[PDB]
């Protein structure tokens, strides 16, 4: 759909800038990690109940996109859905709550200045 | 006559010739003219810019010329000899020339000389007087060598205020390109950084006034090629309309994946059809380019295509 | 030439090991680095490593215009790389992550 | 009796049909006898398992079958449905049940299930006692309605040394794996590490104990997948001629780029044909079998091919 669409380029919109819907479960986020006594407890868990809503549309949008007509788009850009795919499971999930590189060039630069 | 299309000018896997022709497709369809041939790691463009075509890369290169050719499409042939030329040696330039030769055998009638990501060596040092002269000198003989092509272009070392020394109105190296290159080969630039995230009208006032003409921006906006988590879908912005009767033309280096740059070309259309008749942001909105983009794009995501 | 691919598998030998060539530079290098009658040997010293620098670009420009562009092109990359570094090493001796990232940085890890 | 060839099993772009069906001749050539098919950046292997060959696809995987064949190799078609099957789901084991129906009308009769790289979902909680029993079960589910095909490959989660919970003698997931995991089925390892210095005579036998059976090496000594900079053109060492008479197999995952493999591929040739007839480093040197290899491959820059 559209709203799939707006979505999606929200997630991956402009090297100094993320997209309105980005930039909004981004801010939530942050929110619901920096919050008988006092009944601020309703709020915090209306905002996260509301947060897992939002982590279930953006991911029912991912599998929605990966059976699209066109394999030819989605083989291009499924790589990087895959990922953000990943990272919103644990964001999700939370709020519920080689070594010695570059070989003989690498070994050389490490006894040069720069 | 301006300059507006895309130059797949990026690092990784260049894009297959397949893929080039449906470009020139879409660019046509969306009322673009021009494509830039720059692939960073097609190693006849770079690396081995020596080496000359084979028969079977000859045939490959002619088909997508007659491709661009048969969409209205210009297709501009570059080569960076700037990582190991030697630019007093006759037999460099020779080389430069035969090669150039072959690419014009192919059909090519517009060229492009890169000395952008490239400290000279002794006989340079003999010969030229500075960086700026050595470019100059190599990039107006082969000008000239080709007779003169219509469409010649050139990328400086210094290619972005950030990579100017000292300063953009003040750079000795501007200074002799503005000076000393011929007035019909173009100049690209891609604004205040590498990759801006605007490009003020007053910066290519400042430019313009060095270098002695309007430039071609290389845009590096949608580039992806610096951070393998990095993908651009957003609209193209930051570039105010009023650009437009202030430079030569603007060429989008996007994403590395050829199908993620719908949304980058088509909203490049729509900004320079807004306003494509200049004078000397109200005609274009970011957002709204986008609302289209990702209608018309929406459409293609429904037809049947495998891989 | 023979001495040239094995100058090539010393350079690029496996993960844990480096070839004997490859270890013998970076072993004499790592000699020369540690030195300032006795000058005249880290001169000779100097001059043995800037003649070693100067072969291994030989055998790189070398492999540069092999008939087999095939083989070629799938390396000539790693040596495009270590070619940058060999003379840097003489020339020595002579004197972020989008919005998943803005995400997983803010979770434990 | 012994499964010795290459595995193209790296992160990265796959391999062509043309440079598979060269490996193929190469394999021939050097006495060498299996391939076993599983890129990682093949969507249709990995993250998108699920989905089923198109028209043009299937003709080439026919192609490259009939080709494996043709050259007396064993192709093996592999799978990893591990990053989210829901092994409890009938659905599950239907999409891989006709997955694999549709490649073994390609001509395909050697298949592979690897679980490797991959916490339970509350559904498998219910119907599996753990993750060793859920992939055992479904591995021994799809290797007999495929018919119990004389070669079948298992990959365990936990595949070298270092991945064992809590060492490799006391793991229940091993046990669990040896136990209830079909004698005919066979289970791949890489060894006491990913990228193993060593394999020791001694690390082995101590595996074939949990697993109850000789398993199959998935060599990555000379894979460079995990480091941009690294590329491995040594000779095949660390494993002991010894160790052929106490495996099923031996096949190495070696460098992403094609044409560097040919020291990887000859060395194990020379390794394999070396001890190929044995009892359950005297017969081999990397040194000597190096200067073979270099002296082969030299004669082959000569010759001359076109990009």
């Amino acid at each position: 759909t559209l709203e799939d669409l707006q979505l999606l380029a929200d997630l991956f919109y402009l090297p100094y800038e993320h997209g309105p819907k980005g930039a909004q479960m981004l801010r939530e986020f942050q929110w619901l990690r920096a919050n008988k006594d006092s009944e601020k407890i309703e709020e915090w868990r209306s905002r996260a109940a509301k947060f897992e809503e939002m982590c279930g549309l953006v991911m029912g949008m991912f599998t929605r996109l990966s059976n699209c007509a066109n394999r030819t788009i989605l083989y291009d850009m499924y790589s990087y859905v895959w990922d953000i795919k990943s990272i919103m499971s644990m964001v999700k999930s939370f709020v519920q709550w080689w070594a010695f590189r570059g070989g003989l060039a690498g070994e050389f630069q490490r006894l040069l200045p720069i | 006559r301006f300059l507006c299309g895309v130059v797949e000018g990026f690092y990784g896997r260049p894009w297959v010739m397949e893929q080039r022709k449906e470009l020139f497709r879409r660019l046509q369809k969306w009322e673009l003219n021009t494509y830039l041939y720059a692939p960073k790691d097609d190693y006849k463009h770079r690396m081995f810019w020596r080496e000359m075509y084979s028969v079977e890369e000859a045939e490959q290169l002619m088909t997508l010329i007659s491709a661009a050719r048969e969409y209205e499409i210009e297709f501009i042939y570059a080569i960076s000899p700037g990582l190991d030329i030697t630019f007093s040696n006759p037999k460099e330039v020779s080389t430069l020339k035969r090669k150039l030769d072959q690419v014009s055998q192919f059909g090519c009638r517009s060229f492009a000389l890169l000395f952008d990501d490239i400290n000279m060596c002794a006989a340079d040092k003999e010969v030229f007087s500075s960086f700026a002269h050595a470019q100059v000198s190599i990039t107006n003989e082969i000008y000239q060598y080709l007779g003169e092509p219509e469409t010649f272009l050139f990328c400086p070392t210094e290619y972005c205020g950030t990579f100017c020394y000292p300063n953009v109105s003040q750079s000795p190296y501007l200074r002799t390109v503005g000076e000393k290159l011929l007035p019909g080969i173009e100049v690209l630039w891609t604004g205040p950084k590498v990759v801006s995230k605007e490009i003020p009208v007053e910066s290519i006032e400042e430019v313009s006034k060095i270098i002695k003409r309007a430039p071609v921006i290389w845009d590096n906006i949608h580039a992806n090629d610096y951070d393998q988590k990095r993908l651009f879908l957003g609209p193209y912005k930051g570039r105010s309309t009023e650009l437009i009767p202030r430079l030569k033309g603007v060429l989008t280096n996007p994403n590395c994946e050829f199908e993620a740059n719908y949304v980058a070309i088509h909203t490049l259309a729509t900004w320079y059809k807004s306003n494509m008749n200049g004078v000397r942001d109200v005609l274009y909105s970011p957002q709204m380019a986008l609302k289209l983009a990702l209608t018309e794009w929406l459409q293609e995501f429904g037809v049947p295509h495998q891989y």
